[PDB]
RNA sequence: GCCCAUUCGGGUCUUGUAAUUGGAAUGAGUACAAUGUAAAUACCUUAACGAGGAACAAUUGGAGGGCAAGUCUGGUGCCAGC
């Protein structure tokens, strides 16, 4: 704070769910989207390094633990 | 029975106390970071003052 | 060699209970034999002052294990009665403590008083 | 020193430089044009908050006085020596904290 | 200690008393309507 | 006049832990009654550091440094056995400001706490002798440091109860 | 598995340091006793005139040598601190380095200021917290973090 | 226009008392103050002794 | 908390021959010498081994013991191991000697010496019980005087109360100690000097030990327990000192 | 749950939030009266009043945040800045 008043500082709640979506409720605002996206991204991003593998397989691999 | 079911008590409280006195200590640790890198930047324009007003005498 | 060797003789005897005085009227002393023990196997005892003249000598001879094992001035007085009106007490009590405690404005004199004791044994 | 002698000078605004910046309470925006009256010369002004920028607004009798950064800022530009301290016979301070009022 | 609450260890010891019962009771519900 | 100086430095961490603990060691208002009392400890040291400096025996050392331990002890910060000039050089703040009203009631007992001696003998209550003394900062001499008492009109001693007493006994005795 | 974090030593406050009472003990070293001596004031009545206490000086064995060690330009100083005003430690360390010996030496006690000028020697002891420097200045000493300089 | 201020803050000595009391609290810990000592009887140390620790400042 | 009955586990600590007692609140505890008897009034531990014997420890009271507060702060090594021999300057009555020699056990012995004499008369009712002590009743400033019943120690330890505390180990441990040998010394700054502080009397008192040749490693404070003591741990060098 | 130290470490209910709440003491004032004074004010006295948000309302600065179905600028989506 170097040059505001509490007034201009103020607290902005959130609004709510519209009632007449109600079955579907809990609207989801900005971060709880993030939240999800980045979630998201890091899923997407680890299925793809174990499809690049498997692209990349290479059928004559072999240790002493593939016995059974 | 009795015994088990007090250390099945005593683990579940024991180990959530710790969970979140780890998140509030590492919370903490965000705005120390913090306070470190306000006091950094503050000293590295100091000192390059500093240095320049060293040469200004030439 | 009597069983009360360190007997105060008499300017010292009366600067040591006009300083018992002054701590009984600050609220800084206890005044008999079992409480006496008591706070000084509790530890707070700057000096205990035992009379050596109690009809039987023991009840509190047995104060000497107890103050030079835990290393506190011990000093025995002349008189009960001296002493008991040293205390400010109707009874003569016979054997008195002063506390430990920075907050009291005795302590020039309580340090003089312990100094002249220490010397003395 | 930086007018002659004086500590601060009474000087007549021209125009408030910079209303059509369109980021709020920035440095571009917080100027205005000042006549000082004492040599008759230009010289650009800091008023601080553009909330309480809006007191004064044209030949409004401005009173100066220096500025003097305490450090170095994000995006605050050099060059501006002078900041307002006093409006119309009033502090902008006292204005900005609502307690007095600006006359006119 | 009273011999009738001397118990064989530590775990009945804690659980012989009424305070430290009430306490976990408390806490560890709490903690359950925390988890769901 | 002017007492109180300012220090050296006054924005410095251990002169601000120093005026911390001093403060709400003996119970002080602000860093002014630190300053005066600091200053006048360093006005009377500077000035017997001059009468060490200068030789023994000159009728200017025997009698100045005479009349300044009589002054120190008559104040009392000084013990009756280092009656000698140089523990005078090495006197210091806590044992000079000790001997202030608000201390020295507190450890003559009757109060219970530095500031609850403070409000009291704002609030009128501790007279030494005779005197009502209304005001903390007194530096009581050694001869009257056992003539503290609560004063004899005022509702701690025996005089009348106070208005608060009197009021509720009468709007409960109704 | 010994860790060993030294405790802050109990006669300290936050920095205070309430354990330096007024008849001090100070760490006279080597060009402090080269600047006192090339700016003319004195050692003893310099220091009274500066702190307006009694100051006992010390100096220890790694600075006696240091101050042997600088050979004959500094005789003068050697002749100084030889004072018999003076007391002198004793140091048990391997190397006569005054600047490592002074610091430790204060860094375990708590209770000696130190009397110093060189740059490194000033900034290691005022990085460590609650213990006053002084060094020389002008005609006179000056004080760094004294609680009670006046 | 003022922001909230402070009842503790009225008063300047007992913001001199406020500071004072939470910086006695404050160095239970960065020290180990003495704080009378044995109260009871000696019902152990009751927080906590750990082996591999040793607060002793050493010699060089 | 820790009321008679209780079960505690016995763990052992850093320095062999003490024990950490860890029960839902912590203890320090000795091995006890003699079982059956406490000597100051202690509490004791009593563990059953396996012929069913049964084996009894001692907790060690900081508040009424000088070391034991030097070893709850943590000291980085003591001398006084399972099998050393330990000198005791100042030792009081039994209610730290039995520590010391119950830490140091059957084999090794503790020379307690002692000038008074009412507690000499309880520190010689007491040494009859357990054999590995010698009470000796003599002043600690004249070790020339008992230098016919003690030889070679492996370490000393004081606690005695008179302002030439360095003068007194000096002599004690030139006397009697051997090379390379412990030295654990407990100052008591209002005792020794009662106008200057704690910080400046003990650094005047270990640069007395610096001059009687003991290079000293550890300086402790044990503030939560006493006030303003200090433990003050040195070897003894006589030969490269530095 | 608190507090401290470039980080992992250290130490502590003997730590914070609650009008849960109780009575005691007061002078700022207000005021008979007397006092002072050329007369009068002020102080010094003082009966009767005079406190809980003790609202009988202490300020001046400074350092940080955080919040929207909001606004604006830039771009290598979901970001960065003001
Ligand atoms: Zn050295």
């Amino acid at each position: 704070a170097k040059l505001v008043h509490d007034v201009q500082k103020k607290q902005h709640r959130e609004r709510s769910q519209l009632t007449s979506r109600s079955r579907y409720g809990f609207l989801e605002k900005h971060k709880d989207y993030v939240k999800r996206a980045q979630d998201f991204h890091r899923k997407q991003s680890t299925l793809k390094v174990l499809r690049e593998k498997a692209k990349e397989r290479n059928p004559d691999e072999y240790y002493h633990a593939m016995h059974s | 029975k009795k015994a088990r079911s007090f250390i099945q008590k005593v683990l579940t409280i024991s180990k959530a106390k710790d969970s979140k006195r780890k998140e509030q200590k590492a919370s903490q640790r965000k705005e120390r970071l913090k306070k470190l890198a306000k006091m950094e930047e503050e000293k590295s324009q100091r000192d390059k003052e500093k240095k320049k007003e060293y040469f200004a005498q030439n | 060699n009597p069983k009360a060797f360190p007997l105060a003789d008499a300017a010292l005897t009366q600067q040591i209970l006009d300083v018992v005085q002054q701590a009984a009227n600050l609220r800084q002393l206890k005044k008999g034999a079992n409480e006496a023990t008591k706070t000084l196997n509790r530890g707070i005892s700057e000096f205990i002052i035992m009379a050596a003249d109690c009809e039987p000598i023991e009840i509190l001879l047995h104060l000497p294990l107890l103050c030079e094992d835990k290393n506190v001035p011990y000093v025995f007085v002349p008189s009960r009665v001296a002493l008991g009106r040293a205390c400010g007490v109707s009874r003569p009590v016979i054997a008195a403590s002063i506390t430990t405690n920075d907050a009291s404005a005795i302590k020039t004199q309580i340090y003089a008083v312990k100094d002249k004791i220490e010397t003395l044994l | 020193s930086p007018f002659g002698g004086s500590s601060h000078a009474k000087g007549i605004v021209l125009e408030k430089l910079g209303i059509e910046s369109k980021q709020p309470n920035s440095a571009i925006r917080k100027c205005v044009r000042v006549q000082l009256i004492k040599n008759g010369k230009k010289v650009t002004a800091f008023v601080p908050n553009d909330g309480c920028l809006n007191f004064v607004d044209e030949n409004d009798e401005v009173l100066l006085a220096g500025f003097g950064r305490k450090g170095k800022a994000k995006g605050d530009i050099p060059g501006v020596r002078f900041k307002v301290v006093k409006v119309s016979g009033v502090s902008l301070l006292a204005l900005w904290k609502e307690k007095k009022e600006k006359p006119r | 200690m009273n011999r009738k609450e001397r118990k064989s260890t530590i775990l009945e010891t804690l659980m012989g008393d009424e305070a430290s019962n009430k306490y976990f009771k408390r806490k560890y519900n709490e903690i359950q309507e925390k988890s769901t | 006049s002017k007492t109180y100086s300012t220090p050296k430095r006054p924005y410095e961490s251990s002169r601000l832990d120093a005026e911390l603990k001093l403060a709400g060691e003996f119970g002080l208002k602000n860093k002014k009654e630190i300053y005066r009392i600091s200053f006048q400890l360093s006005k009377i040291r500077r000035a017997a550091r001059d009468l060490l400096t200068r030789d023994e025996k000159d009728p200017k050392r025997l009698f100045e440094g005479n009349a300044l331990i009589r002054r120190l002890v008559r104040v009392g910060v000084l013990s009756e056995d280092k009656k000698k000039l140089d523990y005078v050089l090495a006197l210091k703040v806590e044992d000079f400001l000790e001997r202030r009203l608000q201390t020295q009631v507190y450890k003559l007992g009757l109060a219970k706490s530095v500031h609850h001696a403070r409000v009291l003998i704002t609030q009128r209550h501790i007279a030494v002798g005779k005197q009502i003394v209304n005001i903390p900062s007194f530096m009581v001499r050694l001869d009257s440091e056992k003539h503290i008492d609560f004063a004899p009109t005022s509702p701690f001693g025996g005089a009348r109860p106070g208005r608060v007493a009197r009021r509720n006994a009468a709007r409960k005795a109704e | 598995l010994t860790r060993n974090i030294p405790q802050v030593s109990s006669a300290l406050f936050f920095q205070y340091n309430q354990a330096i009472k007024p008849p001090y003990q100070v760490l006279i070293d080597t060009n402090f006793i080269n600047f006192s001596i090339q700016k003319k004031v004195d050692i003893v009545r310099g220091m009274m005139d500066c702190l307006l206490a009694k100051c006992n000086p010390l100096i220890t064995d790694c600075v006696m040598a240091e101050l042997e060690k600088l050979g004959p330009k500094y005789r003068i100083a050697l002749k100084l601190a030889r004072d018999p005003r003076i007391k002198r430690l004793s140091c048990s360390h391997k190397g006569t380095y005054a600047n490592d010996c002074l610091v430790h030496r204060v860094l375990q006690h708590k209770c000696y200021i130190v009397a110093t000028n060189d740059a490194g020697l000033k900034q290691r002891i005022r990085k460590i917290p609650g213990i006053p420097l002084m060094s020389v200045g002008g005609h006179a000493y000056v004080i760094e973090k004294l609680p009670d300089v006046f | 226009l003022t922001p909230k201020r402070n009842k503790d803050n009225r008063n300047s000595r007992v913001k001199k008392r406020k500071k004072y009391q939470k910086a006695q609290k404050k160095l239970k810990s960065v020290r180990a103050v003495y704080s009378g000592g044995q109260s009871g009887v000696y019902e152990g140390e009751k927080t906590g002794i750990k082996k591999g620790l040793t607060r002793s400042v050493k010699f060089k | 908390g820790a009321r008679g009955g209780a079960k505690v586990v016995i763990e052992p600590h850093r320095h062999a021959g003490v024990y950490i007692a860890r029960g839902k609140e912590d203890l320090l505890v000795t091995k006890n010498m003699a079982p059956g008897e406490s000597v100051y009034g202690e509490k004791r531990i009593s563990v059953e081994e396996p012929p069913p014997t049964k084996v009894e420890y001692r907790v060690w009271n900081p508040f009424r013991s000088k070391l034991a507060a030097g070893i709850m702060g943590g000291l980085d090594e003591l001398f006084i191991a399972p099998g050393k021999k330990v000198l005791y300057l100042g030792a009081a009555s039994g209610t730290s000697v039995s520590h010391v020699s119950d830490v140091v056990g059957p084999e090794g012995v503790v020379y307690a010496v002692e000038f008074s004499h009412r507690p000499g008369r309880e520190l010689i009712s007491m040494a009859k019980k357990r054999p590995n002590i010698i009470p000796i009743i003599e002043d600690a400033r004249h070790p020339q005087k008992y230098r016919m019943l003690i030889g070679m120690v492996d370490c000393v330890f004081a606690d005695v109360a008179q302002p030439d505390q360095a003068r007194i180990i000096a002599l004690n441990s030139h006397m009697f100690l051997k090379d390379q040998g412990g030295v654990v010394i407990s100052i008591k700054a209002n005792c020794i000097d009662s106008t200057v502080d704690a910080e400046t009397v003990f650094a005047r008192e270990v640069q007395k030990l610096r001059e009687e040749r003991i290079k000293p490693l550890e300086q402790l404070t044990l503030e939560p327990y006493e006030r303003d003591h200090c433990i003050v741990v040195g070897r003894y060098m006589r030969s490269g000192l530095k």
